[PDB]
């Protein structure tokens, strides 16, 4: 409806540019496209998993059945698995439901799309964007956006894009913040 | 949580839309069938204290071993009865929390999620807690649809179970 | 995201202890009062944009600082995203009243909305007009009984109103 | 991602002189005494699951008030969550000592724990208490002196355990 | 850094898993082969000044014109020189400190990252430091499998820079 | 799966590198260690017969009941016996497997990739199988290093089962 | 992102007011000296690599700290990543000399970059001393009157000089 | 905003890169015909208050069927004509900056931007702006050049519009 | 991927019998002669870009309508593909060689890459032509008699040389 409300960005490692081979630190690829044997094909489902979700959230019940399957057979990309995740009742009951928008957008970026919100500003930017469009829409405009497709092509499972020197987002980002704690003892 | 109303509230949400006729009839259902959910989850708490002993003896007779050989998952100590005491409580506290709820929701959240995880780790059997609630869809004194409302969620518990 | 039944589960789930008769007859009253509850949000929910519209036509000219030039509903971007929120925040209510509870309205809105309001430069007192009159024209609308078997339905205005006042409460 | 031997390789290069003699004779010690860290580290990771699972029924008989309704470690969901985080921190340890730097536990899980708790809710200090269970229970499968050829090892033993009261301390 | 250990560390921890008898094995072998590691370093420390001289003298034997052409890119100059005896020395140590690390590890991070670039903003053509190692390779003084070792690495570094 | 050779190729081919002396380092290791791992395997096998019947009786006189207690998935009947032999033997043919191979992937590829799921709809209680892989840690008949590496692989399925 | 032309519009929008006279001529007074803009902004990106790689010369020749061992800028990595942020300050000033303001500047390069380079280690006032160093380099090889039709264009260097300057005062 | 110079910078910062010389012949383009729009804009601000004028009269002649209903979103009263001539005058205050910026940049900041859902809520019926609007557009005393560049922009707007 | 080891489990465990004495004998075989392994991938990985280099010219030398304009290896961003994908193969060989089985070799270079070959247009016969060129030249830089502990590595060199035709039968 709007032409999203502009954010100014700011400099970050993921924005940098650097000549680095890779490190230790190195964030590991989780690749689909040279469709390893099942064997490898269940290390990049659980990757998957652990990033949609937290390795803390990842139970049997969270475990949707078909996304195993779907993975399984070369079907719809890395990238619409995540999308499935992000879509799925669990995540929304563990995520969105505990949330505001503008912590959402800050969560689903660190995960879904892996890298940290640009500044406040782009926070409230997408705010909009789960608002009017529906989070469903919001998290199919943040895979499909053109960032995403340069960062993990299709195949490849979503990573921190760069935490040089920098605490990973899954043990800096808890599942909700204090915010919502007024609703617990 | 897996509420009727939060359902069709989620399901608007996700199209950004005003609540459109078909949601408000989902929820018209629900209230229509309140009344019966509502006496079911009453005839199920005022028994309470009947149905848990009951199960706690019935599960004690199918697997005796449970009650004799040594362990701490098992009953063989008065510890380990209070225990199995404060569980099959949990469950039929559950059950009656989902009659009212009108879904699947509390007992999905506070009873299901990760339930495998740690009944293995433990080395809770979930055979025991199928047994028990058997024990307790067989005795648990509804008729009806109010019955069958009650049964179905004890199903639901014994098919997550396995 | 919870709703009047899963309210008071959550509450006892909390204290650990089976539904109290008490509780029971609370949900009772609850179901008693479901039809107007529908009433109400149906009729709300088919006449929304004229609603919303016709409040805004009059929250601009009494609150002309907001449409001269420097202001913040100037400009025709600025104008659209002001009514886009003004129906934001009546979409929100709506889900609040069917729910039965402000648990929705709290929780994926009105948590913060007053400190985007001020970074964004929006004065959050002119937001707080515009709430408390659309709060004005959606209680009038839900209150204007005709074309149905009547009631005491006072108790569903005073808690739509309710809902409406702590948003104007929450964004000033 | 460092471990002894990058530890002193970086100190080298930020001074910048070739390695020294004396760096070579105290590296060359660590390596001569590293089958008895491995095998350490081996009846460590052997007894994991059992490990963190008798501290778990230890802390829940000490604490009653997390197993509880209405506690932290209620609802099996929780409860799943709090068997994860006891093995996590047995896992950085783990890492830890294999390492023989704490380079990898404070790069990776202590790095701010403190702060994800404190905004949870979950009870630090329940927590602490937990790593402490697991460390003396570790400890001491570890060093159990008949199955295995002989030998005396209390140092590495007191670093397991200061590794373990490092993480102990740091999120409480 | 990229040390043996560390990467099986890493290795496991990319999974959540505890560190099985693979990664045990892997840093076995790491102990197992620091005898002869530790060998060769000591043999290259204890010969750090006649080699990176000599190396020096090679360079600028096979490429005369290297100190000879007039500009700033070249060792005519005694400052030029320092800096061509310190690039080499820098090849050299790095190569220590990787036989000490055990693994590639502090060559990667102080060494291989951004060579490239380097070598094209202050006109240093890698061929002068690829007939430098060549002759540390030639005189660098060990035997057996240390003497594998160093012309590994030393090796590795060449093929790095072309 | 992650046996120590592909492992070390994955994390080469992950970033793009050719094989540099910290993998072959590695797998020099596991070369080392082939010796006494082929010694293990050999003697596993060789008394693989004993060691199954030997493990059937421990985990019938550990529970007594799943030889009385009437159902499939107790082994009262003689066709249960048989299946309860079959899968001992099955993991005592995986634990040789992950002996020959120096790594825990057969075990995962073979074994714990969905054991939960199995163990738990045919209501095969885990206990059993923990049962009787501790009889076969204390009848492995090893000694030294190879003892340990058997002992380490019973010990991981044993808490992959738990 | 605003250049010349729209900030003056962007401004005159804020007051409602038709384009006073005094503006039309303040941006034809910038159109008439465009070519000397063009030619400037020219000169310096034709010779951005030599820009670049003299300064980093003169940078480690004031500041032999730099790349000594253990230093700063020191390791090849390090080393390609100051000569890349030099260039990329480059270039992003070179953006706001073509634009005519230093929108694009703030926005894109020094949006927080002094925070970046306050946790990363490197030093914010020697970075403001190579942010100097190119100034003098691409204002004389601007001013390079050999070449090009002559004038009088120090007035138009001067603001390529605020450019860098704005540039050295908010990295440190 | 959408400035030819600013595009060209957006077009060179996405790719990372320099501005080449692509880049410098477009501003330069931007440059030479910015002579013709700046005379343009000065013309039509010197005479803007005529022109306003001029169209409001015609709107008013154009649309007399809205100009005597009486409501919110009408010029019948005289407030009503107040709120018409300060948004006719609003059209002609963002074409003078159209005209300056010598792009389309302006016109979808200040305006087309949710032009759609505006003539919805308010129903102000983009027919009585362009009317008047084409009033201007013969009447605007530009020739040539400066007339053609003019005309193109306010068609762009029309059509947008529809 | 299977290796060797991995190879000889799978095969086992598909029949269902344990791993039989003849087996056993085979892979002790093979860890006997493991050694020569080591060496000869350690000795073809330090000489990777002299492999790829030479074998380059050559090829370009003996099939000069590659690098003739409008040919395939021309316009010098081929050139760079071109020498990529050479080394690529080289690099899944020495995987390959390493493991002892061609499982990696199939399941990532040559798997699927006549298609990509076809469909870009390249001549697949010029590959695999290319391919023989590194073929000769890794296996004589391989076998070198000179340097080392002298011995019979003929079956492995045997090996090589079958891994380096199955990738160039398999692209042409
Ligand atoms: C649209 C929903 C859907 C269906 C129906 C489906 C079928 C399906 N079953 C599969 C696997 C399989 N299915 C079986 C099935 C059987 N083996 C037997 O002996 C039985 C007779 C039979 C069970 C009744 C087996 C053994 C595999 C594993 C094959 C493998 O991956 O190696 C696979 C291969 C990849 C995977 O495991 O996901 C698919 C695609 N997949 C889907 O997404
Ligand atoms: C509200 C959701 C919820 C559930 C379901 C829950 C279950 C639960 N049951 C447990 C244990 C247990 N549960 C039992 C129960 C039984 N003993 C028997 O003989 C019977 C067969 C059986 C009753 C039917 C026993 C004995 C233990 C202790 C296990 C041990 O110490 O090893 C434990 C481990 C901690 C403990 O010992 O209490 C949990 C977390 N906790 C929860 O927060
Ligand atoms: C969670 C529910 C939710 C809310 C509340 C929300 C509000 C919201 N309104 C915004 C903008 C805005 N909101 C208004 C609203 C107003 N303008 C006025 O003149 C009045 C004072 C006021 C109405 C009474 C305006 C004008 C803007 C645009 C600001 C600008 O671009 O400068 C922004 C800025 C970022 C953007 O445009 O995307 C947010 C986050 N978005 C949401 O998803
Ligand atoms: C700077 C760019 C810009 C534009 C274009 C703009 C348009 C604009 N026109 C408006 C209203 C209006 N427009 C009219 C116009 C007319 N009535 C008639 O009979 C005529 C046929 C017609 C003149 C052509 C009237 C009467 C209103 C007031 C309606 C109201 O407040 O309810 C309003 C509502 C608030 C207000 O009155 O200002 C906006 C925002 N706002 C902007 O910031
Ligand atoms: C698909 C969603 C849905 C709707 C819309 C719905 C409406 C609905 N409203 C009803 C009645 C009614 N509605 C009211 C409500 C009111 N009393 C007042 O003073 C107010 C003006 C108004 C509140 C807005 C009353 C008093 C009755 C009749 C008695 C009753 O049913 O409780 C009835 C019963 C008799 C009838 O059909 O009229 C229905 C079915 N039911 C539904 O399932
Ligand atoms: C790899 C490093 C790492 C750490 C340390 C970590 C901690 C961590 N523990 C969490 C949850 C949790 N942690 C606990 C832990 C406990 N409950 C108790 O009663 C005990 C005192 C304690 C166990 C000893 C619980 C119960 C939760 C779930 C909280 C909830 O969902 O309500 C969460 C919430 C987000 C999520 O579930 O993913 C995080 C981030 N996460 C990490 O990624
Ligand atoms: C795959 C990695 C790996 C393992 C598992 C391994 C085991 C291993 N441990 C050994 C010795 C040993 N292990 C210990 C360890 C201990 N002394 C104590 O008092 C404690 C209870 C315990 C430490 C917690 C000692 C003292 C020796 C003999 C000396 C030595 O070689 O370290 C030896 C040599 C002598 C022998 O055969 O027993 C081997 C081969 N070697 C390996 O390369
Ligand atoms: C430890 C990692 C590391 C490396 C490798 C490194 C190399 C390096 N060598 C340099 C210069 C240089 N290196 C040489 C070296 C040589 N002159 C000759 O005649 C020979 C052929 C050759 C030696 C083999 C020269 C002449 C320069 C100066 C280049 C110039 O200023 O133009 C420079 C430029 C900055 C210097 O003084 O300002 C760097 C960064 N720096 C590092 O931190
Ligand atoms: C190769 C890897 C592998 C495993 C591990 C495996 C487990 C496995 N065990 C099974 C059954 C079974 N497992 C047992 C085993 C036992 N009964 C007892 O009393 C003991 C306590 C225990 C032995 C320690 C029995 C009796 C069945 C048949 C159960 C039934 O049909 O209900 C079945 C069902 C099919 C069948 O009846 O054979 C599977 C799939 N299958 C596999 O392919
Ligand atoms: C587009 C605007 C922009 C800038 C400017 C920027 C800066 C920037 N420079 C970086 C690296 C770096 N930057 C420096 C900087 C310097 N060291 C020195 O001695 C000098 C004084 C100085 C050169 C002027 C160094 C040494 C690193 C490497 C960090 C490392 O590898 O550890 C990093 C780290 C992450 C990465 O490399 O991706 C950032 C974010 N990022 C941006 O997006
Ligand atoms: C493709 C983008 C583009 C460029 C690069 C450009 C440059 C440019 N500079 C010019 C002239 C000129 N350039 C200068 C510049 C200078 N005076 C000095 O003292 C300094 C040494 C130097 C500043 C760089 C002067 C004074 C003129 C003559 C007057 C003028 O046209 O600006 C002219 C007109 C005469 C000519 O063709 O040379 C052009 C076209 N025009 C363009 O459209
Ligand atoms: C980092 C891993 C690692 C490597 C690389 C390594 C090398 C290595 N190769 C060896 C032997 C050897 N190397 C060869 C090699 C050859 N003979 C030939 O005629 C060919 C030209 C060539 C093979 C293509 C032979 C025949 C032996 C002796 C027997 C053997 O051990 O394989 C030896 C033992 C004798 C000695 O040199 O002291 C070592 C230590 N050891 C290691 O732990």
């Amino acid at each position: 409806t709007i032409p999203l409300l502009s954010y100014a960005p700011s400099s970050q490692n993921q924005r940098v540019a650097g000549y680095e081979v890779p490190n230790e630190e190195t964030p590991w690829r989780y690749s689909l496209e040279d469709a390893v044997d099942q064997s490898d094909i269940d290390e990049l489902i659980w990757a998957a998993y652990r990033q949609v979700f937290s390795e803390h959230v990842v139970l049997k019940s969270t475990r949707q059945p078909h996304l195993e399957s779907q993975l399984a057979n070369r079907a719809i990309s890395v990238r619409d698995f995540i999308r499935g995740l992000a879509k799925s009742e669990t995540f929304r009951r563990l995520v969105v439901e505990t949330n505001s928008n503008y912590r959402l957008v800050e969560i689903a970026l660190k995960r879904l799309l892996g890298r940290a919100p640009y500044n406040k500003q782009e926070e409230l930017a997408w705010s909009i964007r789960i608002a009017t469009d529906g989070w469903q829409k919001f998290v199919d405009t943040l895979v499909d956006s053109d960032e995403y497709t340069q960062n993990f092509g299709d195949n490849t499972v979503p990573y921190q894009r760069r935490r040089y020197k920098d605490r990973p987002f899954n043990l800096v980002t808890p599942r909700y913040s204090d915010y919502w704690r007024d609703k617990l003892e | 949580m897996k509420t009727p109303i939060t359902e069709a509230i989620a399901a608007a949400d996700t199209q950004g839309r005003f609540l459109s006729n078909t949601e408000l009839q989902a929820v018209d259902g629900r209230f229509k069938r309140a009344v019966a959910s509502m006496e079911a989850a009453r005839a199920l708490t005022n028994n309470a204290q009947s149905l848990i002993d009951g199960a706690a003896q019935a599960v004690y007779q199918k697997f005796p071993y449970t009650t004799t050989m040594q362990g701490s998952q098992y009953a063989s100590t008065p510890e380990g009865k209070a225990k199995c005491a404060r569980d099959i409580g949990y469950y039929l506290r559950m059950v009656t929390y989902c009659l009212v709820a009108g879904g699947t929701g509390p007992m999905d959240e506070y009873l299901i999620a990760g339930l495998s995880e740690i009944n293995s780790t433990f080395d809770l059997s979930p055979s025991w807690y199928i047994e028990a609630l058997k024990y307790i869809k067989a005795n648990h004194g509804l008729t009806g649809q109010a019955a069958v409302e009650a049964n179905a969620y004890i199903d639901y518990a014994i098919n997550a179970l396995s | 995201m919870l709703d009047a039944f899963a309210k008071v589960v959550a509450q006892a789930d909390a204290r650990g202890e089976f539904l109290t008769n008490a509780q029971f007859d609370a949900l009772s009253n609850l179901v008693k009062e479901g039809n107007k509850r529908l009433d109400a949000v149906n009729r709300i929910t088919s006449n929304a944009s004229t609603i919303v519209a016709n409040a805004a036509r009059a929250l601009f000219a009494e609150q002309p600082q907001l449409i001269q030039p420097g202001g913040n509903a100037y400009t025709n971007r600025r104008m659209a995203a002001c009514l886009r929120d003004m129906e934001i925040i009546l979409r929100y209510v709506t889900y609040a009243i069917l729910a039965g509870d402000s648990s929705v309205l709290d929780d994926r809105c009105l948590n913060g909305l007053r400190e985007t309001y001020q970074a964004l430069g929006t004065p959050g007192s002119s937001v707080a007009v515009a709430i408390q009159k659309m709060k004005d024209a959606a209680i009038a609308i839900a209150n204007d009984p005709n074309g149905i078997t009547p009631g005491d339905c006072s108790a569903l205005m005073s808690e739509i109103a309710g809902y409406f006042d702590r948003a104007a409460a929450a964004v000033a």
